[PDB]
């Protein structure tokens, strides 16, 4: 059960902005300009890490 | 020596103490109460993370 929870957790946190405007890295370079995106994908990174 | 033993010829009985931690402290932590207060905008930050 602990180790599914886990990983459950770990899949979630997929689905969580962290401040950025979308969850998914695609919706994001496909929406904005380089300069922006790399602040959105920033803070994607730094969640996720 | 090839041939030389000591045996003991009286005793002491020793009483000796020995102190185990068992159990510590239990603690709940509230998040949203902790991290927020009594923000409802904290709170609505919060959610995304």
């Amino acid at each position: 059960n602990h180790n599914a929870q886990a990983l459950n957790t770990l899949v979630k946190q997929l689905s969580s902005k962290f401040g950025a405007i979308s969850s998914v890295l695609n919706d994001i370079l496909s929406r904005l300009d380089p300069p922006e995106a790399e602040v959105q994908i920033d803070r994607l990174i730094t969640g996720r890490l | 020596s090839n041939n030389s033993i000591a045996i003991p010829t009286n005793f002491t009985i020793s009483v000796t103490t020995e102190i185990l931690p068992v159990s510590m402290t239990k603690t709940s932590v509230d998040c949203t109460m902790y991290i927020c207060g009594d923000s409802t905008e904290c709170s609505n930050l919060l959610l995304q993370y």
